[PDB]
RNA sequence: UUACGGCGGU
RNA sequence: GCGCCGCUAGAGGUGAAAUUCUUGGACCGGCGCAAGACGGACCAGAGCGAAAGCAUUUGCCAAGAAUGUUUUCAUUAAUCAAGAACGAAAGUCGGAGGUUCGAAGACGAUCAGAUACCGUCGUAGUUCCGACCAUAAACGAUGCCGACUGGCGAUGCGGCGGC
């Protein structure tokens, strides 16, 4: 007889100032019932959300998770949570008689935002290539799974949360390692395949409000 | 709810189906645009081109 | 009017629509962007009485009809789609329900933006439900 | 757990034929207490007493500890003797670089 | 007498390959005996695709696929058909049936 | 008398200038002259003893207080343990697991020694013949040679009589039968060998 | 010389107590009488005292471990995990 | 979905 | 499996069902946690190994084939009674563990009957440590060593030479 949904509000998710598109959605919750407060029903929801709808023309096989750690009236203010690929472009890209390469590591940012980083790289077929098998060698694979960690490892370590979330926007960590690692067997689908958020600092107030300023 | 119960015309027959050669498909096209068209079945002679009046649009045709 | 979002005369409001369409049922939740909030859940095995056809593509149909008609009735316009299979130890395509719940999803006046089958693949984990000599029938 | 170990207990079984050395705790004492000693390897199951005077007269010596990632019965087998020992002290490489590397 | 060269199976140089099971009896099958099946089927059904492209949020969007590998027991690959019965001397080659896609 | 050894740990008494012992159930894997922290911003090692709130979800626990301040009371046997899940935060309660598998949402300033209880894989031994029974029981109580019901006579017990030595009456009774005729299996919700593992919460 | 066959320290319990009671014994029995390596000084020289306590020779230390046996496998798992909860989450 | 037998010698 | 939510009345299972779980709120959707198994797709008529067998990264080891060799020893060799070493799975004994799967067993169906297939549940067992047992369609159903007797396309590893 009662009706859940006309005592619930709708407040509008908001991305950080580092995407074009600043607008995330609207999302829904219940209202204050006593202990039942209408705030730590939504701070921490994620929002599995692409880069073509958070971009304006960038690709659409890669999405973002978003947390929510703060909300201001009406609003519903984000941060970063982690990414992965789509399930059909990540095995629209493990074919055969090719070899996939794959590395991972524990790198935290100099803001103690502490990440786990999944990278691939799979071999690829030359122009003039007759023969059917791509295949690297298993000395050539360590080499290179050496090369891929030792790169993004820099590329997280020395500076802020801020500079290496917009490196993965383009995936300039996949060209990187891509243009590194082709004097050893050549690569050619080489993404960061999945990040994933280990820690947070303890949520200063004032660095959310920094990434929803200018 | 209610549908438009939308006449069809048919074009190129597919031959029979059913099991028992009762049945035949007629990918109807739906009297608005011969653009829009899809897979039907119907029973009884058919006559290829002509016209047959649809109580409900599109569910299904004969496919596992 | 009490029931609504703030939305303009052209613009519409995302929800995710997770599709699970094993065999012997099919389920059509529609929820918000964050999954939590569940907004409509119909079931093609609540809408037959039958047993059989609970996997039916029919009764997935109008599953997919009636929480259509949920869904626009509250306000929230727009679907995102989550189709899973059974997925991880078990068969990892979609039931008979799968396609038609989606079509007759947006037959009914409802827009589409991004789909994905999201079912759970293991990495080469746990035993199946079968014995060693399969099941034999 | 795979590579790296022979770099320390390979150069041991070298010094240890070539060069000179010490064994045992009072005698690497005489040694660090008047000039001879370079470079002080320790087990990792000394007294912790005993490990802190040993890496306190080697700051008084200029001298450099390692130590070493073994029971005191494990270097002993490194040394190639079939002993145990907690400190020994090279007084003379013979040609290897135990002090030209790490510490 | 042997019926075929190979004994059904792909192994040549090993004693023991990997147990992988079958998918529609969920029957235990050697890896290289399985007949594998690489199903790289468009999640649209391709009859319900202009009622999803005229209700998108776009006028050109590139539909995903659903890439499911099937693999069987040879008893289910013989009754499901994907398998047929061939003549003893027209068993004798390895290259697979032709596309015939349109 | 007991399987457990102890631990007596001397302390810097901090309002009076003295030295004072406490004695700790020893947790498995300590040694003489060790150096044994407690507190609330105690570090999490063996032996340390520090509140389950603020300690993570599935660290095994030994000898943890049931109402704060109690001073150790479950958890206390030769070997054995307890595992710490869900915490709330909000009106602070922590949920353990009992070592006879029964869960207890407890309070969260409960107090508790990280591992487990020394001298384990105790009764994994045959006490193996009669005489090593007796001097398990002489450092007890006097409780050792029980004596059958059925062999005794009917002043002495609700099951003893009869010319054959048989129960007669269906030994499962109800709880509440009064004193001297709860005897055998008191208020059994089954019987016979068991199958499953318990199948009852 | 050759003085058994099969029940080497449960040739004491004569013909007694079941054979499968004194092959269950004779692996307890020779983990409680023996000398284990010291962690501490490296010489074998850890001798049981009452059950649950070991004890050095020399450098004196007393250890509280196992009943029959010098560590028992459950409170090495424990030692495993608590180190491994104690660098995850860095409290 | 269920579908079990067919006297001996010629 | 358990916590904290969300909205709902069924979920599950089947050729059809039922036994079963569910407004002390199942199933589903979200976020976490824990435990134990297992390492998909890449994975091949590819590799290694005496055979059994071997597949996530990185790490202390100890071994080995082939190739390269104007090194060295100079018959040191092949097969091998007696005697040994290794040996899938199930099994046995003890200690840990116990997620899934599951002989025995209970129950629901199916049948003339079902002690079977099928369904729900589940013990021993599958997992680890130690000791055993020594067999398999342990199969290329083909002992090991040596030479000789057609062609061809390749592949895996070394070596050499080429636009
Ligand atoms: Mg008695
Ligand atoms: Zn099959
Ligand atoms: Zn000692």
């Amino acid at each position: 007889v009662v009706d859940p949904f006309s005592k619930k509000d709708w407040y509008d998710v908001k991305a950080p100032a580092m995407f074009n598109i600043r607008n995330i959605g609207k999302t829904l919750v219940t209202r204050t019932q006593g202990t039942k407060i209408a705030s730590d029903g939504l701070k921490g929801r994620v929002f599995e959300v692409s880069l073509a709808d958070l971009q304006n023309d960038e690709v659409a096989f890669r999405k973002f998770k978003l947390i929510t750690e703060d909300v201001q009236g009406k609003n519903c203010l984000t941060n970063f949570h982690g990414m992965d690929l789509t399930r059909d472009k990540m095995c629209s890209m493990v074919k055969k008689w090719q070899t996939m390469i794959e590395a991972h590591v524990d790198v935290k940012t100099t803001d103690g935002y502490l990440l786990r980083l999944f990278c691939v790289g799979f071999t690829k077929k030359r122009n003039n290539q007759i023969r059917k098998t791509s295949y690297a060698q298993h000395q050539q694979v360590r080499q290179i799974r050496k090369k891929m960690m030792e790169i993004m490892t820099r590329e997280v370590q020395t500076n802020d949360l801020k500079e290496v979330v917009n490196k993965l926007i383009p995936d300039s960590i996949g060209k990187d390692i891509e243009k590194a690692c082709q004097s050893i067997y050549p690569l050619h689908d080489v993404f960061v395949r999945k990040v994933k958020m280990l820690k947070k600092p303890k949520f200063e107030l004032g660095k959310l409000m920094e990434l929803h300023g200018e | 709810r209610v549908q438009p119960i939308k006449l069809a015309r048919v074009t190129k027959v597919l031959g029979r189906t059913g099991s028992q050669g009762q049945c035949t498909q007629v990918r109807v096209e739906f009297m608005d645009d011969t653009s829009r068209s899809i897979i039907r079945n119907v029973k009884g002679p058919v006559r290829e081109g002509d016209v047959l009046t649809l109580l409900e649009s599109e569910r299904e045709a004969r496919r596992l | 009017i009490s029931l609504g979002p703030q939305v303009a005369e052209g613009e519409n409001v995302f929800g995710v629509c997770h599709i699970f369409a094993s065999f012997n049922d099919t389920f059509v939740h529609v929820t918000d962007l964050s999954g939590k909030e569940t907004i409509c859940r119909v079931t093609g095995g609540m809408k037959v009485k039958a047993d059989r056809d609970e996997s039916s593509p029919y009764a997935a149909m109008l599953a997919a009809q009636d929480v259509a008609q949920r869904c626009k009735e509250l306000g929230i316009t727009a679907l995102h789609i989550k189709l899973r299979a059974t997925g991880g130890n078990r068969t990892k395509t979609p039931g008979p329900g799968a396609q038609s719940a989606l079509r007759a999803l947006a037959r009914s006046g409802m827009k589409i933006g991004r789909i994905e089958d999201v079912t759970p693949i293991p990495s080469d984990s746990t035993r199946r439900k079968g014995g060693r000599r399969g099941r034999r029938l | 757990t795979k590579k790296s170990l022979e770099s320390i207990n390979s150069r041991l079984q070298l010094v240890m034929k070539s060069g000179k050395y010490v064994l045992g705790y009072k005698q690497t004492l005489k040694m660090i207490r008047q000039g001879k000693a370079k470079l002080v390897i320790l087990a990792n199951n000394c007294p912790a007493l005993r490990k802190s005077e040993i890496e306190y007269y080697a700051m008084l010596a200029k001298t450099g500890v390692h130590h070493y990632s073994g029971n005191n019965i494990e270097l002993g087998t490194a040394c190639g003797k079939y002993y145990r020992v907690c400190t020994l002290a090279i007084i003379d490489p013979g040609d290897s670089d135990i002090i030209r590397s790490m510490p | 007498t042997k019926k075929r060269r190979n004994n059904g199976r792909a192994k040549k140089g090993r004693g023991h390959v990997q147990p992988i099971r079958c998918t529609n009896c969920a029957r235990c099958v050697p890896k290289d005996k399985a007949i594998k099946k690489f199903v790289i089927r468009n999640i649209v059904e391709a009859a319900a695709v202009r009622d999803i492209s005229e209700a998108s949020v776009f006028d050109a969007y590139v539909l995903p696929k659903l890439y499911v590998k099937l693999h069987y027991c040879v008893s289910c690959a013989i009754h499901s058909k994907v398998v047929r019965n061939r003549s003893r001397e027209a068993r004798k080659d390895r290259t697979p049936p032709p596309r015939f896609r349109p | 008398g007991r399987g457990a050894p102890l631990a007596k740990v001397v302390f810097r008494d901090p309002y009076r200038f003295k030295k004072r012992t406490e004695l700790f159930i020893a947790a498995e894997g300590i040694h003489t002259g060790q150096f044994v922290y407690c507190g609330k911003k105690a570090q999490l090692n063996i032996g340390n003893v520090l509140p389950v709130g603020t300690m993570p979800e599935g660290t095994i626990v030994c000898c943890l207080e049931e109402k704060p301040g109690d001073r150790g009371k479950l958890a206390r046997a030769s070997g054995n343990y307890a595992t710490v899940i869900s915490h709330n935060p909000e009106t602070k309660k922590t949920r353990v697991k009992l070592p006879s598998g029964s869960k207890k949402v407890i309070s969260s300033a409960n107090r508790a020694v990280v591992g487990v209880v020394a001298g384990g894989g105790r009764i994994d031994k045959p006490i193996l013949k009669a005489g090593r029974a007796y001097h398990k029981y002489k450092a007890k109580r006097n409780c050792w040679p029980r004596v059958r019901g059925v062999a005794m006579n009917p002043v002495e017990h609700p099951f003893g009589g009869g010319n054959h030595q048989h129960i007669g009456k269906p030994s499962t009774i109800r709880r509440d039968a009064p004193a001297g005729r709860k005897v055998g299996l008191i208020a059994a919700r089954r019987t016979g060998r068991l199958r499953g593992t318990k199948t009852v919460q | 010389a050759k003085r058994t066959k099969k029940v080497g320290i449960v040739g004491k319990y004569g013909t007694r107590y079941g054979a499968s009671l004194r092959k269950m014994v004779k692996k307890i029995e020779i983990s409680q009488h023996a000398k284990y390596t010291c962690s501490f000084c490296g010489k074998t020289k850890m001798k049981r005292r009452a059950v649950g306590i070991w004890h050095c020779g020399s450098c004196m230390k007393t250890v509280a471990g196992g009943a029959w046996t010098y560590n028992t496998t459950s409170a090495v798992t424990v030692k495993s995990a608590i180190r491994r909860l104690k660098e995850l989450k860095d409290q």
